[PDB]
């Protein structure tokens, strides 16, 4: 599923990500956006054999099992296959978990080069939440 | 450690411009933005203008036209410039980090005077 | 622009009390307010953030609340190095603007 920005800002803010960690809502939708472009369904192989899967593209070496990928972590504890829904609440609450701290974001490659540094509030403004 | 230091002119002279250097330092200016204020001695803080991680500026409205901001990543240095000195430019102008919609780190001002 | 309003414009009490500032909007920043705290001859120092989470080192005492158009900063028990500015500044687009400003003395 493709979300709106405006669609997704609002299902991140219900699912507790406006400030989380100290991160303003923006940064996990222009998160999202580099990461998987509002797809749910999202998936991206890896030079390593890691794929990335859903909205925030959760990696299956660290974070989610996907049974294939060697050194597997799954620090999240929950199968990559979880994370490919509609529904936004499994990989919020993995995203959760990866960021523990206020330098978490970095855990998104396409955030520290494509979000950070930039009006991520922009992202949101004229969204009803 | 995040410092931000101010350096400028002092006094200038009204038939003249302004020119005012930030040198950053413990972060990198392409992942944070940095505002420009200013406070007239005993008043309050006036909002100049910013320039983000990205390199895009934005100004206060009413001194959009004789204000400029630029910067050098690899110099870790902002710049301000300000043209058409009134005297009513006299204040304490201070550089700021933006962190994610909060100014978190300062730098100590520096002083400037419109003359004659 | 989006102006802001802050009151009172002084404020005289004794350590041991509470006091409260206001900071309304003259359009919704959408809890992208801050308030900072300024001692004589110092910068502002950043206290409070999006509203209502305070900086790191900052006690307390200090809560912030807020929605919309309306803010404030409530100080808790007041302490000797509380006194001092207060101001408010809005992060919602741009341009940013702060608040009159609010002076903190002892009674």
């Amino acid at each position: 599923k493709v979300f709106g920005r405006c669609e997704l800002a609002a299902a991140m803010k219900r699912h507790g990500l406006d400030n989380y960690r100290g991160y303003s809502l923006g940064n996990w939708v222009c998160a999202a956006k580099f990461e998987s472009n509002f797809n749910t369904q999202a998936t991206n192989r890896n030079t390593d054999g890691s794929t990335d899967y859903g909205i925030l593209q959760i990696n299956s070496r660290w974070w989610c099992n996907d049974g294939r990928t060697p050194g597997s972590r799954n620090l999240c504890n929950i199968p990559c296959s979880a994370l490919l829904s509609s529904d936004i609440t499994a990989s919020v609450n993995c995203a959760k978990k990866i960021v523990s701290d206020g330098n978490g974001m970095n855990a998104w490659v396409a955030w520290r080069n494509r979000c950070k540094g930039t009006d991520v509030q922009a992202w949101i403004r004229g969204c009803r939440l | 450690q995040v410092q931000l230091q101010e350096s400028g002119p002092g006094l200038v002279a009204p038939s003249q411009s302004l020119s005012i250097t930030c040198t950053v330092s413990g972060f990198s200016l392409t992942g944070y933005g940095v505002n420009w204020v200013r406070q007239p001695p005993g008043k309050g803080l006036e909002w100049l203008g910013m320039i983000w991680g990205d390199g895009n500026t934005d100004y206060n409205s009413a001194l959009k036209s004789r204000l400029s901001i630029s910067k050098d990543n690899s110099k870790s240095q902002v710049f301000l410039k300000m043209n058409s000195l009134h005297t009513d430019d006299t204040a304490r102008y201070y550089c700021a980090r933006e962190r994610d919609y909060r100014l978190d780190y300062w730098g100590q001002g520096t002083t400037l005077t419109v003359s004659s | 622009d989006i102006v802001l309003t802050q009151s009172p414009a002084s404020l005289s009490a004794s350590v041991g009390e509470t006091v409260t500032i206001t900071c309304r909007a003259s359009g919704n920043i959408h809890n992208y307010l801050a308030w900072y705290q300024q001692k004589q001859g110092k910068s502002p120092q950043l206290l409070v953030y999006y509203t209502t989470t305070l900086a790191d080192g900052v006690p307390s005492r200090f809560s912030g609340s807020g929605s919309g158009t309306q803010y404030s900063l409530k100080i808790n028990s007041l302490q000797p190095e509380d006194f001092g500015s207060y101001y408010c500044q809005h992060f919602f687009s741009t341009p940013r603007t702060f608040g009159g400003g609010t002076k903190l003395e002892i009674k």
